[PDB]
RNA sequence: GGCCAGCAUCAGUUUUGGUGGCAGGAUAAAUCCAUAGGAAUGUAGCUUGCCUCGGUAAGUAUUAUAGCCUGUG
RNA sequence: AGAACUGGCGAUGCGGGAUGAACCGAACGUAGAGUUAAGGUGCCGGAAUACACGCUCAUCAGACACCACAAAAGGUGUUAGUUCAUCUAGACAGCCGGACGGUGGCCAUGGAAGUCGGAAUCCGCUAAGGAGUGUGUAACAACUCACCGGCCGAAUGAACUA
RNA sequence: GCAGUCAAGCGUUCAUAGCGACAUUGCUUUUUGAUUCUUCGAUGUCGGCUCUUCCUAUCAUACCGAAGCAGAAUUCGGUAAGCGUUGGAUUGUUCACCCACUAAUAGGGAUACCCUACUGAU
RNA sequence: UUUGCUCCACACAAUAUAGAUGGAUACGAAUAAGGCGUCCUUGUGGCGUCGCUGAACCAUAGCAGGCUAGCAACGGUGCACUUGGCGGAAAGGCCUUGGGUGCUUGCUGGCGAAUUGCAAUGUCAUUUUGCGUGGGGAUAAAUCAUUUGUAUACGACUUAGA
């Protein structure tokens, strides 16, 4: 419906993030995804540090110049485990991942912008509590991503900044809300009351 | 499937000197006429010895329960044979009609021992009036008064993708 | 899954059953209407050797144990059901460790026989201590020529249980500083009372009590709240 | 650490349709050995 | 300031008398009461005064509300509308706001086009006067 | 089986106050303060008044049951913390080579040192963790004593210096020495 | 009178909706109404122990200041 | 490898099996529309992150019949069971006490007393208590359960199955 | 290996129509370390280097548990493959087997300018 | 090496879109919990209220949006100026003062629309570039050749030279 969709990664989990992210980029919804090393995977920290294990040791056997990169990052991973679904050989695949930009953190623009989130891959909805997961974030710092404690202070200032706003904008809409009540008990009010609005 | 409860009576044959033997009916468990009146030559090849040339159907009839709205703590002997050799049971349910009920249970076999339809034997199914003769706990833990317990975490499911709520439970 | 096992035995022991409770259950109700007296006396610690000698010097008296439903079941809870009349009552005072006793030559000889009968057991008192120096059995309460060493093994446990501070050195065992064990005028800790079990000290006194009693013929409960 | 191989579970053809395949004959044997 | 405030974890319990509304079926958003539990999924309801009969459900066809009257288990449906008429639960179910909402949707897409002009014009009108509201305060 | 709720109780004496959000616990009565987190584990609390407090589990599996219990037991050794505060004990042995013992502040880091374990020349520390106090034994001769109200941390820095003092190389069956505990008690 | 398209009506194949009338089975079972009896995961009422003076625990109590089940019609 | 009946191949495309000498389906003019088969519907990939009952959480989980299978068995991981048992005349857990004599039973021995050890292995009182499971003294000694009773009160244990 | 015993279980139902779990007993070239120098048709073509990497079921180097561990060193076992494993003596022959060092001297597998790969360069 | 290079606007040309055709509308944090209004003892405080999908919110009428008339209110909004702020993570945008400048569908009037012939995307946006426009702005390196040699297969890397 949007040109641009905006995603936080939070309480996400990949595999079924991944999916619709394709489906929706094969269809044309240009996407960005932030916040990335706050996501999740099914599975406790030690069966996931495994399966990352196995592929890290999987490079050619001459030369590694040339054969797998284990990316570390965590937008990489995703990013890794989107273009296992789709046919990035081809060209149909490149220009759906010209349509995709993954960061971590929220870095400008986006974030004065929307974020929004996929209900059919979250972590509380599409689990069952009780039962364990893993944070990404914690993965690629156990792997390599030497970067954790400074995304950490950026989501700090705009976590600050943002509240700020939100102050802002809660006496804002406190003001226009008493308006429109006191608006309220008058005729072109109660029309559009009977009306729906 | 749906499941239904079907009256099947049948009869061996119309010969001469043995006329009308005697009678042979069953209670019976399927979707259709047609399985009813299978499980039925198959039940009664195992009693004893005849046929469905040496058979023959006397009538049928549906059989609707009579207190729908009823709840109905029933309980249910049943032998079946397994991967391994055959044994018995018996089994434990709160449910509303005996085509509910065993509509539960076969697929409660089906998942706790790979129970397939045909090997599974409907021993008995029964109703269960008073308490005191109910043995398990999975059953016995509804059955207290004043009881009320919470649906935490509910899942819903939005038919769009997207949503910018972030959302709660309740 | 996921069990506590139940520890297992090859005893040639065997356990008691429902039999002995049935056999009791009849061997009362037997002597209810053979004897004239039916005593209660409220005892809950009692010695095995104690009880042999009580049960050999009264063979006109016959004393019997059991569990306390088990003699309820016997002689009966409630006037609407009992062996005979004007039991019920008495079946209601009896609340502890009880042993009933069956007497036909006098009332006031068992009321008054046990009254003088008094012994020397466990509190379960005066207050006692150790000096800072070599534990004995006794542990100093004889002279310590006499008094022997306590075996060297059960030294740890003094330090577990009893948390005494001890450090073994050759065979004598030995302490840096005293320890009161209890004092007067008080029931006894678990630890108190244990320590003086292994002393040997049977310092508390000891008196079986009556608490009421019964006769057939005039049909009656003698009240007798004595300890 | 050096976490170890992980065996396959791919098509990796002998096993699966032309082994069995023998087993079957196996069930023959099972037949062979019925009437005993 | 010598006591604990310890949550209520206030959640829609379900019990006998609890009162639920059901979101697909052939009921399609009529109001359901609740007269006995079976299992943790599966109960057993009727409301005719909202016009649904009688049968069990799982749970996942239907959805609960915070309402809750008295009544008996193993109840018959004269005495669950007697009860229902005693707790005068549909008038409170139009006075709360989720009934509100979702009349307020029914009409927003029973709308005509002409009707939807005059919420749009009306809603001019009111923009001006509110703004005004503001600015001026 | 999915047993369709279970029930523990916590009884608290009167002068003692608790407070949790969500799951975040605080106790604070005679002794002090104390606080933990349990995000982790799922469960719900209620109360009833003041007293008492009704922790509980609805349609809950076998292990998700055996939390509870667990939790009952550390929410008791919670609250006797701030009412008696916990007193563990020490005693710092030697056959031949006497042991020195010592508490050194550096950094308020508030360290415990010891030396001359079978004459090793090796110093070897023992941090000192929060909310927890130590003291040098009074009138017992080779003793030492803990305090303070979080079990687990004054237990978890009792095992510490036993493992740092730990012996290798050797047989136990010949050589004793060690630190290890007299008991573990209340303060009152 | 060459090219591309659209609208209406009809024909063939085919897909997808709403609505109407009918026969059946236990002439559905059910619900509902009347009716006898019963019991409780015991309703009113009564009784007891405390006790914040109702609130528990029992014992009664079979519609009573709630109701349910079975059986018949 | 020894024999015999039937079928598929070889001459034979096509949909699926991720791909195939042997599997499932189905045999062909060119084309359009429709509907299905076997197989499937998270994405690659056309088709539902449909509904419903259960189970399972693997430090290599598993994901298809015959197209990489093993049992016997082991497992204080979980579930559904069968059969035996105990139980408000008080089930099991847990605390305390009782847990006696000839007896330190017999030779064995330098010393061996409930247990370095061989034979035997009983009876009185008993609620119960064996010529005595482990702890351990050179011997003894002392302690515990197995055997019973108390204090708390509802269910619980054993074997076996899948 | 063969033959029993013990025998959880199985068998239209089953001891005894019969199998069978685990242990046990039967000598199998000598009861007092006296030895006996027993290599008895090795019928195949590799053998021996330059030299790279991988596996561990580790020979030392790590950290650990238990063992009569008083110590030193040793006997086993566990996680462990990060790093290391030699110089000579003897046959066309790999078969055969010593001396000494060191911490040890573990076992295994894998013409050529032409396009590719590798090492390097604009 | 003829006056080339740039930035202000603007008339015309081309060159194409991984594909605009009302708005990418801002808290964070948990989810066996929380948002919002409010009260006071400022709290892990109380009182009320909300959720069950944004099927919302904001915007929206005029010829693809004209010319004009007023009524009422001091507002909203565009455009270029102007003031002071804020923000470095990939800021390249978000505020705010001042006026100027319009339009107002907040209410009520008048004029015009034809003929694309019943529809045919019925062209409205935005990338890049060029040639011309009339107005400001600044008027350099590198390579080769040569020489050295810290380098050296040839190239290259490093140096020097008005």
């Amino acid at each position: 419906v949007e040109p641009v969709v905006v995603i936080d990664g939070k309480g996400h989990l990949v595999g079924r993030l991944a999916s619709v992210v394709a489906k929706q980029l094969l269809n044309g919804q240009k996407i960005v995804v932030v916040r990335a090393e706050e996501l999740n995977i099914s599975g406790e920290f030690f069966r996931n540090k495994l399966k990352y294990h196995d592929f890290l040791r999987k490079a050619t056997a001459f030369n590694k110049t040339r054969g797998p990169f284990h990316f570390r990052a965590p937008s990489r991973i995703f990013y890794k485990a989107l273009r296992g679904m789709v046919s990035h050989k081809t060209a149909r695949g490149k220009a759906a991942l010209e349509r995709l930009k993954v960061f971590e953190g929220i870095p400008p623009p986006y974030d004065k912008k929307k974020r929004v989130v996929v209900p059919q891959a979250l972590r509380v909805l599409r689990l069952k509590p009780g039962r364990k997961y893993t944070t990404l974030g914690k993965l690629s710092t156990s792997v390599g991503w030497k970067y954790e404690d400074v995304v950490a202070k950026l989501e700090a200032k705009r976590k600050v900044s943002s509240a700020e706003y939100y102050a802002k904008k809660r006496a804002f809409t406190k003001k226009v809300a008493s308006a429109n009540a006191t608006a309220a008990e008058s005729d072109v009010a109660k029309q559009l009351a009977a009306l729906g609005y | 499937a749906h499941f239904k409860e079907y009256q099947v009576i049948g009869r061996r044959l119309p010969t001469e000197s043995v006329p009308e033997p005697k009678l042979f009916r069953m209670r019976i468990f399927a979707s259709n006429e047609v399985i009813a009146k299978s499980r039925y030559w198959y039940f009664l090849q195992k009693l004893h010895k005849v046929k469905k040339a040496s058979g023959e159907i006397v009538s049928i009839n549906q059989i609707n329960e009579a207190h729908p709205t009823k709840v109905k703590n029933f309980g249910v002997w049943v032998r079946y044979d397994s991967r391994s050799g055959t044994h018995n049971m018996y089994k434990e349910i709160r449910d509303v009609s005996r085509v509910a009920a065993v509509e539960t249970l076969y697929q409660d076999m089906a998942a706790r021992h790979r129970a397939r339809f045909r090997s599974i034997h409907i021993l008995k199914v029964a109703e269960i009036e008073k308490t005191a003769d109910v043995k398990r706990q999975y059953v016995k833990q509804f059955l207290t008064k004043d009881l009320k317990f919470p649906l935490p975490h509910r899942v819903q499911k939005s038919t769009k993708t997207f949503s910018y709520k972030r959302p709660s439970t309740f | 899954r996921s069990k506590r096992s139940k520890l297992v035995t090859l005893a040639q022991t065997d356990k008691k059953g429902r039999e002995n409770k049935e056999r009791i259950f009849d061997e009362v109700r037997e002597a209810l209407d053979t004897y004239r007296y039916v005593w209660v006396l409220h005892l809950d610690d009692v010695r095995t050797p104690v009880l042999q000698e009580i049960r050999t010097s009264w063979a006109g008296s016959k004393l019997i144990m059991g569990k306390r439903k088990v003699l309820q079941k016997a002689l009966g809870e409630k006037r609407e059901e009992e062996y005979k009349e004007n039991l019920y009552q008495l079946s209601k005072l009896c609340s502890g460790v009880t042993g009933l006793l069956f007497t036909d030559e006098d009332v006031n000889t068992v009321k008054e026989y046990f009254k003088s009968y008094v012994r020397s057991d466990y509190s379960r008192p005066l207050t006692f201590t150790i000096p800072e120096g070599i534990v004995y059995s006794r542990g100093g309460q004889i002279p310590a020529e006499e008094d022997v060493p306590m075996i060297h093994s059960l030294e740890p446990t003094m330090r577990n249980k009893f948390e005494i501070p001890t450090k073994i050195k050759a065979g004598k065992i030995t302490i840096d500083s005293p320890y009161l064990v209890c004092t007067e005028g008080e029931k006894l800790d678990v630890r108190q009372a244990l320590i003086l079990k292994q002393f040997g000290i049977a310092a508390s006194e000891f008196k079986v009590k009556v608490s009421a009693y019964y006769d057939n013929d005039s049909s009656t409960v003698e009240s007798t709240n004595i300890n | 650490m050096r976490v170890r191989k992980r065996q396959s579970r791919r098509t990796s053809t002998k096993l699966k349709e032309g082994i069995k395949k023998k087993a079957s004959a196996h069930r023959k044997k099972e037949k062979k050995m019925a009437k005993k | 300031s010598t006591d604990s405030i310890v949550k209520a974890s206030n959640w829609r319990l379900v019990e006998v008398g609890r009162v639920v509304l059901i979101k697909k079926g052939q009921s399609a958003g009529k109001l359901a009461a609740i007269v006995e539990i079976i299992d943790q999924k599966k109960v057993l309801i009727d409301g005719p005064k909202a016009g649904v009969p009688r049968q069990a459900i799982n749970l996942g066809q239907v959805v609960l509300t915070p309402l809750t009257f008295a009544l008996p288990r193993g109840a018959r449906t004269a005495t669950v509308s007697k009860k229902w008429a005693a707790a005068a639960v549909c008038e409170k179910w139009a006075a709360s706001s989720w009934a509100k909402k979702i009349a307020q949707r029914e009409r927003r897409a029973a709308l005509t086009d002409f009707e939807r002009f005059q919420v749009m014009v009306l809603r001019k009108q009111k923009r001006y006067t509110v703004k005004k509201a503001l600015a001026k305060a | 089986m999915k047993y369709i709720q279970t029930e523990q109780q916590i009884e608290v004496p009167e002068g003692v106050t608790v407070s949790i959000k969500s799951r975040i616990v605080k106790v604070v009565g005679p002794r002090g303060t104390l606080t933990k987190n349990l995000k982790h584990i799922d469960v719900t609390f209620t109360k009833v008044n003041n007293q008492l407090i009704k922790v509980a589990v609805h349609n809950g599996g076998r292990k998700h049951v055996a939390a509870l219990r667990t939790v009952k037991s550390l929410v008791d050794n919670m609250i006797t913390g701030v009412t008696k505060g916990y007193k563990y004990k020490m005693r710092y042995v030697y056959a031949h080579f006497p042991i020195n013992v010592n508490i050194v502040e550096k950094d308020g880091a508030k360290f415990i040192e010891v030396r001359n374990f079978l004459g090793d020349k090796k110093i070897r520390n023992v941090p000192v963790r929060d909310g927890v106090t130590i003291e040098f034994s009074t009138n017992v001769k080779d003793e030492i004593v803990l305090s303070g109200n979080s079990v687990e941390d004054v237990s978890q820095n009792a095992a510490d210096l036993q493992q740092i003092c730990r012996v290798r190389n050797k047989d136990i069956r010949k050589f004793l020495d060690g630190i290890y505990v007299s008991h573990k008690g209340f303060i009152t």
